[PDB]
């Protein structure tokens, strides 16, 4: 379920550099481009600052996502967690190492269903998301 | 810069933002 999220971010994200694999969706989608656009306006393409080789990709994931985190949970946060993996898994393929993709959604997934879990549900769950950006669209 | 921190910054304008065309819609 959540780990559905994960995946067809992960596969829109892929696409979106023209590279295949195999509601809250399209939300998730808008918010990720909104994101997007404001992060390359500030900064460059965040694939400069990843530096990331097959063993401390996991890690490496691991300290910035909780560096997010670290402090509070907002759903902008998360759009960003989002962005964050998929940005990851782009670089992965484009650094000749597409089979990560595959962990990478996989650590997303825990991730989700392990550190975010609650502060979803207390917080409105998914629904209350798709209500709040709603108009942002 | 941190690759976190801009997360953050991003993360946290993009809250703000929608939270604010929230209150717009209402």
């Amino acid at each position: 379920d959540n780990r559905e999220i994960v995946m067809k971010y992960i596969h829109y994200k892929l696409s979106q550099r023209g590279y295949e694999w195999d509601v809250v969706h399209l939300t998730l989608r808008q918010a990720g481009d909104d994101f997007s656009r404001r992060y390359r306006r500030d900064f460059a393409e965040m694939s400069s600052q990843l530096h990331l080789t097959p063993f401390t990709a996991r890690g490496r994931f691991a300290t910035v996502v909780e560096e997010l985190f670290r402090d509070g949970v907002n759903w902008g946060r998360i759009v960003a967690f989002f962005e964050f993996g998929g940005v990851m898994c782009v670089e992965s393929v484009n650094r000749e190492m597409s089979p990560l993709v595959d962990n990478i959604a996989l650590w997303m997934t825990e991730y989700l269903n392990r550190h975010l879990h609650t502060w979803i549900q207390d917080n409105g769950g998914w629904d209350a998301f798709v209500e709040l950006y709603g108009p942002s669209m | 810069k941190k690759l976190s921190e801009c997360l953050r910054r991003i993360g946290d304008e993009l809250d703000s933002n929608m939270e604010l065309q929230r209150m717009i819609a209402d």
